[PDB]
């Protein structure tokens, strides 16, 4: 079933386009509840409602305030603007305990996958909770075609450490 | 009538980029191009204060072409004009015709390629109906000049009495008529001067039809009950045969 | 047994079972027990499907159903019935043989209509030849069916060329043929199935029937060498037979009645390959060409006959049955009378029976027979006469009820 | 995919023809048609007095006056279907006869008429290739036949008329 | 304006009916999402369906002219109002993703 | 368009009729062929009958009238559509070979 999706695909926009408060038009909303930004997420950039609801629901009074503010005729994201959430602790902030992360350099998935094809044996040396120093000597990246798959080698090789591409 | 049918037919001749010429013929050089849009508002105050619009008569667009035809034309961009495809078809649908034998088939056969040689010609001017320099075609001899080009090309779709697409800049209009085409040779300048007017064909549709351009396989099976006038066969010389002799008994 | 052209027929399935197949088709493709079905939006949806598909498949049953000479009844009769080469046969004018009496005898035109009794035209196109005296034309109404007049000196002299004299005739009427109603059609047509053939035995009774006041016929055949018998007939129901005849060998013969015997002769002279044995002598003749290039007439002569015609006498009891609703023995007469009889067939009991029973029939009948000489009934068939037509007059239709 | 289901799909447009529940409906509606489509086709197959069983036969009877009743009693064409009474025709048997009878409806007194049909043409392809009439002396109508027909049938046929006959008749053995 | 919806791979929906139609400013999404998916000369019964791709992606220089006629497309339906549109990757490896943006009938009420 | 075959050499064809007749795409062929060789002021049937050699054969100058008049005779024949004609040689004594291509109203059923 050779579909017609490929000559063509129409879906529907997923992403919120993705941009950063450069303009004057850049507000924001600062909360105190620590739902889901706490500290080192300080703040979060949205251009629809929905969004903000889904992230924050449409009970809660900061998703109010994202209606309240969206439903101005004449909003900032008509003039090249953002709403942004922040937070300040109003009240002992407790950070649960995180996991150590390493997170990579930003690869294009045009280059990376070209340089990898060609990389018959793999070679790593990791070290996970200061253990032994782990080599990782074969990895056959031959058939990769995405980054996903070279993540899921990776996770199959770090041992004692989860890997995703993201 | 509605504000609404102005954007929506206003886009429905969108220019592609082989710009057409006068039809296919652009190896000439547009000096002037203008079209005339026109209305018949009538005059007088209009009646009601309350409701008595929809009262702006449209009328036939004209478009004039002023250009220059020389020997020798070089086009900077423009990309190739390619043969339209035979897409006649797309729906046909046999396999519901009887089983007859063969030699009644080849029979049909026969009847085919006896009568394709007599319609085929006006099957492929129906499908290049629009564009008439394609049917007509390059002109392919080395004798002729490029302006015996234009010229016969010019009055091939003069005598045609065919409208023609014409194309100015971002709109290729659809039908239009060759109204005028009057070429001018100065005694100080080889070339031709020629300026010709068209006329858009523009025509509704009055009648129910659920399909708007379906292929030549079903343009006829979805079309309705066409009607003929009356006329007095009994009265009819041209072609009175007499009664078949396996009648006269039966 | 959806839509199933078998040896059983054709059997179109039913509304039912179209709409469950459909059905079930949407449900494998869609949904194993969601789908809705009935009374609901998608079910009208699927119910105009199947009638857009039964409306078809019905059609199929009917095209089916009128293949069948016995059940045809319309247009479809006749395409079948051109599967030889008869038709209905067309209303024809009835004719009305008058004196006319002219002062002068130029020429007559189209014009004429006359006996105003009924709102009638009898028009002709042809002179007059004679003088005042009473010189016979000839009329056709201008209503094709069994018109018919009486002699009645009430004509509306329209465009008359002198206007001489009344023109009351003699009273003679032929009454013009009706157009052949189907229900005629079919009996005539399974019963003339051989048209075609080109003079055999069912050629000869096809292609009379087709004469403009024919009536009632049979062809006989003696295919034998020895006389006296009779093979070949127009109607099977008499190879059944081994009663007398007076006949020769290699020779056929015709009972006729109402054709003209010009056409009668036309037929017989053009469809006969032996001997002919009749009283009546009908004529044909013929324009031949000699090789030499020069005209002559034969006269083809051959003799045919005319049945002889008789009565019939029943034996009937009636068993009326509800306590007081008494018989009517005059529907019993007008109905049994009323049964239409093929030229020298055998009239027996068996299916008397069908015709002694009107719509609404509160009698039985228990004791029935038939007799030729108002006497001595016999249990089964009794015999005609090879010759010889029958009906049931009112008189001697006797009935005898028995009280309840 | 036969011919009539492929030649249809393509009025699946292109956004319907592969999503596989569109396909399989539109494939649905196309093959409940389709049946119809193959009715209508084979009901020339399946009506002829060749591939005809039962009561299309009958039917053939009463359209060419010929009834599975002739009251006569044949032997066997022992070489299920159906079965009918002893005194009437198992179906091949009244097949051909139909064929027969369809025949000598259009019979005629010529053995090689050039204008209408011949006898000899018509009685020929009625019996499919094993009948042979020549004309006799007291207007006696041979007829030589193949081997492959008893004599109860043919005695049948002429005992019954159904063979094409004008006035005189007779076979031979 | 109704009609059937379609689910998430975009085949048709059966059952629920009178429920698996899209009732409005989103009937003219999937109206626009897939006027714009009709090859042209595809269907018999409407050979000038919608643009036509087999003589648009099968030729060099037309991303002009495969704009104007999605614009045409979109602004010719019925419940679209105006339309804002342009190319935001370019060709990425050789396919174009073009954003399409149109105001519904709906949302201007004020 | 039916048409009598004529052999090699160019005589007619009698016998074998209904199949002496050129059919088609060869119709057109033999009757282009035997066009081009009509001289004008030959038949008194039809004085106009196609090109006029006598006057163009003897005349110098007229090579470019020549081919404008071949191209006309073929153009104004039942069956052709274009034509693409020019000369090869150059009177390689003084005889010219000009080669003429014409698209038939058949091979453009794609």
């Amino acid at each position: 079933m050779a579909s017609i999706s490929e000559v063509i695909r129409v879906s529907l926009q997923q992403e919120g386009r993705a941009i950063a408060p450069d303009n004057m038009n850049a507000v924001g909303i600062i909360t105190g509840n620590q739902g889901v930004l706490s500290t080192a997420d300080r703040y979060r950039i949205y251009r629809t409602a929905a969004a903000v609801a889904s992230d924050f629901g449409a009970s809660s009074q900061e998703s109010a305030f994202a209606n309240t503010f969206f439903d101005t005729t004449p909003n900032p994201i008509s003039a090249g603007g953002v709403l942004v959430i922040g937070y300040w602790r109003s009240a002992s902030e407790t950070v649960a305990a995180t996991s150590a992360t390493l997170v990579s350099e930003q690869t294009s998935e045009s280059v990376l996958i070209p340089l990898l094809n060609a990389i018959n044996d793999g070679s790593f040396t990791i070290t996970v909770d200061g253990g032994t120093e782990q080599e990782v000597t074969a990895l056959d990246f031959t058939g990769v075609s995405e980054l996903s798959e070279v993540a899921t080698i990776l996770n199959s090789a770090i041992t004692g450490a989860t890997v995703s591409e993201d | 009538m509605s504000l609404v049918n102005g954007m929506v037919e206003s886009l429905n001749n969108t220019k592609s980029e082989t710009e057409i010429g006068i039809g296919g013929y652009r190896l000439f050089a547009r000096v002037r191009e203008t079209v005339n849009y026109r209305n018949i508002v009538p005059t007088d105050t209009l009646e009601d204060g309350s409701s008595s619009t929809d009262d702006i008569i449209n009328e036939p667009i004209t478009v004039s072409i002023e250009g220059v035809v020389s020997n020798l034309f070089v086009e900077e961009r423009q990309y190739p004009q390619l043969v339209s495809r035979d897409f006649s078809a797309v729906g046909e649908i046999t396999a519901l015709l009887p089983a007859k034998s063969q030699q009644q088939i080849q029979r049909i056969s026969q009847i085919d390629s006896q009568i394709r040689d007599a319609v085929l010609a006006a099957e492929r001017a129906e499908r290049l109906a629009g564009k008439p320099y394609e049917f007509f075609g390059n002109s392919g001899n080395s004798a002729k000049t490029e302006q015996e080009k234009f010229i016969d090309f010019m009055e091939a779709l003069y005598f045609s009495r065919r409208p023609t697409e014409v194309s100015v800049n971002f709109r290729d209009y659809k039908n239009m008529a060759l109204v005028s085409f009057i070429p001018v040779r100065d005694n100080n300048t080889k070339d031709t001067r020629f300026t010709a007017d068209f006329q858009q064909i523009n025509y509704s549709t009055l009648v129910y039809t659920p399909v708007s351009s379906p292929s030549k396989s079903v343009s006829g099976k979805v079309s309705d009950a066409s009607n003929k006038g009356g006329q007095n066969p009994e009265s009819n010389e041209t072609g009175e045969r007499s009664l078949l002799s396996s009648l006269v008994g039966g | 047994m959806s839509l199933t052209f078998n040896e059983n027929g054709v059997q179109t399935n039913t509304f039912s079972e179209l709409r469950a197949l459909l059905e079930a088709g949407y449900r494998e493709i869609y949904g194993t027990d969601i789908v809705t079905d009935q009374e609901s939006p998608d079910g009208q949806r699927i119910n105009l499907e199947t009638l857009l598909r039964f409306d078809i498949e019905s059609a199929f049953s009917w095209l089916y159903s009128n293949l069948d000479p016995d059940l045809n009844t319309g247009d479809m009769q006749q395409i079948i019935g051109k599967l030889s080469g008869l038709v209905l046969l067309p209303a024809s004018r009835s004719q009305w043989d008058v004196t006319i009496n002219m002062s002068r005898a130029k020429t007559l035109p189209a014009g004429y209509t006359i006996t105003d009794e009924n709102n009638q035209n009898w028009f002709l196109d042809s002179d007059v030849d004679v003088l005042i005296g009473d010189n016979e034309v000839t009329f056709l109404s201008s209503l094709w069916g069994s018109i018919s007049g009486i002699s009645g000196s009430s004509f509306t002299q329209a465009t008359p060329e002198i206007g001489v004299v009344s023109i009351s005739a003699s009273a003679d009427a032929i009454q013009g043929r009706e157009e052949e109603t189907p229900e005629q059609f079919r009996l005539r047509r399974q019963r003339s199935t051989e048209n075609p053939a080109q003079s055999t035995i069912g050629s000869i009774y096809a292609k009379l029937a087709q004469i403009n006041g024919v009536t009632d016929l049979q062809v006989y055949d003696n295919s034998s060498d020895t006389p006296d018998q009779i093979t070949g007939s127009s109607n099977p129901d008499i190879l059944n037979g081994s009663e007398p005849v007076t006949i020769g060998a290699h020779t056929m013969w015709v009972v006729i009645e109402g054709g003209s015997l010009d056409d009668i002769g036309e037929v017989v002279a053009k469809h006969r390959l032996g001997n002919t044995k009749g009283s009546v002598q009908v004529s044909y003749i013929d324009t031949l060409t000699k090789p030499n290039g020069d005209d002559f007439q034969i006269v083809n002569l051959h003799n045919i006959d005319r049945p002889v015609l008789g009565d019939l006498y029943v034996r009937l009891t009636a068993t009326q049955k509800v306590s007081g609703s008494p018989i009517d023995t005059d529907a019993i007469k007008n109905k049994l009378s009323l049964v239409d009889f093929e030229i020298g067939q055998y009239v027996d009991a068996d299916a008397l029976y069908q015709q002694s029973l009107i719509t609404n029939s509160n009698y039985n009948v228990t004791d029935l027979e038939v007799s030729l000489n108002g006497i001595d009934w016999t249990d089964g068939r009794v015999f005609s006469g090879y010759d010889g037509k029958l009906s049931i007059s009112t008189s001697n239709v006797t009935i005898t009820t028995v009280p309840v | 995919m036969s011919d009539f289901l492929n030649q249809y799909l393509l009025y699946l447009i292109k956004q319907y023809y592969e999503k596989p529940k569109a396909n399989a409906e539109a494939q649905l509606l196309i093959s409940t048609w389709e049946t119809y489509a193959d009715f209508i086709a084979n009901f020339g197959n399946n009506f002829d007095i060749d591939n005809a069983e039962g009561e299309v036969l009958d039917l053939i009877g009463r359209i060419l006056d010929l009834s599975r009743q002739v009251n006569d009693v044949i032997p066997a064409s022992f070489f299920t279907s159906k079965v009918y009474t002893d005194y009437q025709l198992t179906d091949t048997q009244y097949r051909k006869f139909l064929k027969v009878k369809a025949a000598k409806n259009i019979c005629s007194p010529y053995l090689a008429s050039d204008e209408k049909i011949s006898l000899q043409q018509v009685v020929f392809d009625a019996f499919d290739g094993r009948a042979y009439v020549v004309d006799g002396k007291d207007q006696t109508l041979r007829l030589y036949v193949s081997p492959s027909i008893d004599d109860d049938e043919l005695r049948l046929l002429i005992n019954l008329d159904i063979l094409p006959r004008p006035i005189t008749f007779r076979y031979i053995i | 304006m109704r009609v059937r919806t379609l689910d998430d791979n975009g085949d048709w929906t059966f059952g629920r009916g009178k429920a698996d139609y899209i009732t409005s400013k989103k009937a003219i999404a999937q109206t626009v999402s897939t006027r714009i998916k009709s090859w042209a000369n595809d269907n018999p019964l409407a050979m000038n369906a919608n643009i036509d791709w087999k003589d648009l992606l099968g030729r060099k220089g037309t991303e002009d002219t495969i704009l104007r006629e999605i614009e045409r497309v979109v602004v010719q339906t019925d419940g679209v109002i105006r339309v804002t549109e342009l190319e935001v990757i370019k060709t990425e490896k050789r396919v174009q993703s073009i954003l399409l943006s149109y105001d519904t009938i709906y949302d201007d009420s004020e």
